[PDB]
């Protein structure tokens, strides 16, 4: 139901198992006899959290009824988000 | 022949204070109704406006005609401008702002004819 | 004669285009031969009642970007013939876009593309950044997805 | 109304959702399920004001406005084991690097 992905620096983002398998990255590593926890040691903690923050995003808002808002993403924080995106496949 | 001669510089006065009231009619909200009519489409940008409007024409043309006293009377400048305004009519149908704006712009048209200060 | 095209049917259909949206929206008309025609823009929170008619395909998308749009959550939008006295009403919405277009959207707007290549990524994801978003390539999709 | 928390103690932070009628008590319970640690072994906090059980997240400050799902509002987590307390404790998350130039 709930899994845990550990950054870099050691932060554990606690979130749901359907959240956490919009990455195909993480899908793959779970269940992969089925895996509830995963550590990236190349990921920091200001881009996962952020990374969860889309998760919790795409699956309230995919196949909504209601108004999309945008997804925000500050300058500082954009190409550490790219790579991390690329990498989780998400 | 000789239809070189000009129109009286009366009637050319009259017919460009008629086509100018026209063109510059703006509705209560400040839209120039006349723009899209200034200048057709070209026969490649719009080629199913010739397939149907068989005998186009356009304010630019219209007001043309008047330039060149091809127009012999306020009768025959009305006859293009209801020309006109019946090819937008009848190639966009009713339910569209083009028909209706075509519609106004006749009336506009009778408006500015019927003010004869003579 | 493409697939994905409009049909000169002369059957007048009334339409609200309402831009449910943050962006600036671009509707592109498509042509009697399945080529994009821009139409005015619409500001976010902005409706028109629109004038369009039965059969033509209608799609929308960024006007600044030319990111893709959705309309009543589908990507293109045919105006059916009106019941009664009935406007149809085309949503226009964002998409739910993956995190990595989103990124790749903000970083567009941040580096222009003569800095692409200047930016230490790994280098799979400097042809993404080149690959912009227009409206031939989702045509090109949507097409062979028929 | 759905409001959208992330609540944080030391270094972790559980990211869940509930309503904007749900109850302080209700989170303590869904934190419950995921930490295995009763209501009254948590003291839920938002902005170093303590949390109160029989009040809603909307009488908190949590509402559709401000705890949105792509920026969710935090929630401090401290626990109450016997007789000890204690302090709430939130570690900050990592800084990013400055800016390329190129952007700049
Ligand atoms: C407000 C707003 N906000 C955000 S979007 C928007 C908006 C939305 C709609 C319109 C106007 N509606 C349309 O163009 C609809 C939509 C689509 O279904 C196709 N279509 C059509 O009329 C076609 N017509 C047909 O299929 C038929 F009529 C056969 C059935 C077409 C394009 C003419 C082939 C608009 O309008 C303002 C923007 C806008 C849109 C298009 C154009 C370019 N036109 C093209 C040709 N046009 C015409 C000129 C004359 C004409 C000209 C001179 C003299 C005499 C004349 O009769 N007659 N008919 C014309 N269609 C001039 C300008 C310019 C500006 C603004």
């Amino acid at each position: 139901m709930y899994v845990k992905l550990i950054s870099s620096d050691g932060h554990e983002f606690i979130v749901k198992r359907e959240h956490a398998l919009t990455s195909g990255t993480i899908k793959a590593m779970l269940s992969g006899n089925e895996t509830n926890e995963v550590n990236f040691r190349e990921i920091p903690s200001h881009v996962l959290s952020k990374v969860c923050m889309y998760f919790t995003y795409k699956v309230r808002y995919t196949n909504s009824s209601t108004e999309i808002p945008e997804f925000p993403i500050a300058p500082e924080i954009a190409l550490e988000l790219l790579m991390a995106a690329n990498f989780l496949d998400c | 022949a000789e239809k070189l001669s000009p129109n009286p510089p009366k009637l050319t006065k009259q017919m460009n204070a008629i086509i100018d009231t026209v063109i510059n009619y703006k509705d209560s909200s400040g839209r120039q109704l006349s723009e899209v009519f200034i200048q057709l489409p070209s026969r490649k940008e719009l080629p199913e406006y010739y397939e149907l409007i068989r005998k186009p024409v356009d304010f630019k043309k219209i007001k043309e005609r008047i330039r060149n006293h091809k127009y012999r009377s306020l009768g025959d400048l009305e006859k293009d401008v209801m020309l006109l305004c019946h090819n937008a009519q009848t190639f966009n149908l009713e339910g569209s702002q083009i028909y209706e704006d075509s519609i106004v712009l006749q009336s506009v048209f009778k408006s500015a004819r019927q003010k004869i200060a003579k | 004669r493409p697939v994905l095209r409009s049909v000169n049917s002369r059957e007048p259909s009334q339409v609200i285009f309402c831009n449910r949206s943050p962006r600036v929206v671009l509707p592109v008309w498509l042509n009697f031969d399945g080529e994009p025609q821009p139409y005015p823009t619409l500001p976010p929170g902005t409706g028109r009642r629109i004038h369009s008619y039965r059969g033509h395909l209608w799609l929308f998308r960024d006007a600044g970007t030319h990111d893709g749009l959705l309309v009543n959550q589908t990507e293109l939008f045919v105006p059916s013939l009106n019941v009664d006295g009935q406007p149809i009403f085309a949503n226009i919405t964002l998409p739910v876009y993956t995190l990595k277009e989103r990124c790749l959207q903000v970083v567009r707007s941040l580096v222009k593309p003569e800095n692409y290549r200047r930016l230490d990524i790994v280098r799979s994801l400097y042809e993404d950044l080149e690959d912009h978003p227009n409206v031939q390539k989702d045509l090109e999709r949507l097409t062979q997805e028929r | 109304m759905d409001v959208f928390l992330m609540i944080r103690r030391h270094k972790t932070t559980i990211f869940t959702d509930a309503k904007e009628s749900s109850t302080v008590f209700e989170l303590k319970r869904i934190v419950e399920g995921i930490l295995k640690r009763p209501p009254d072994e948590q003291r839920l906090y938002k902005d170093d004001q303590l949390l109160d059980d029989g009040k809603t997240l909307g009488e908190c400050g949590f509402t559709s406005q401000t705890a949105r799902p792509q920026a969710p509002a935090t929630v401090g987590l401290a626990f109450r084991a016997d007789d000890t307390f204690e302090a709430l404790c939130i570690e900050p998350f990592s800084s990013p690097p400055e800016l390329p130039d190129v952007m700049k």
